[PDB]
């Protein structure tokens, strides 16, 4: 019920393009790391035990 | 009986001279967040001589 962290997309992660029916990255590709770990992101997601 | 009675006096004097040669060597491993990922390895080595 509680959320774990919001997320927003950071500027290297802005799709350019997505048609309806479309996915980004494209069918085929790879998907995207959501957090990357670098000099831009932000911190790791936490859970406690109980979750 | 032979009853005694002694009594004594002393009185002493020592120089000592010493002389110490240390070598260390370590290594710390850093890793943490700040606006970002961070990391560090820092190598430190270091000779002392007393006398």
């Amino acid at each position: 019920g509680d959320t774990l962290s919001t997320i927003k997309a950071q500027e290297n992660q802005i799709g350019n393009n997505l048609s309806p029916g479309d996915t980004y990255p494209k069918k085929g590709l790879s998907p995207l790391a959501l957090n990357t770990m670098d000099q831009f992101s932000s911190r790791l997601i936490p859970i406690n035990y109980d979750q | 009986e032979h009853a005694s009675t002694d009594q004594g006096k002393t009185v002493s004097r020592a120089t000592t001279n010493s002389k110490t040669e240390s070598n260390t060597a370590g290594v710390s491993v850093n890793v943490g967040y700040q606006n970002g990922f961070t990391a560090n390895v820092t190598t430190n080595y270091s000779h002392t001589t007393d006398n």
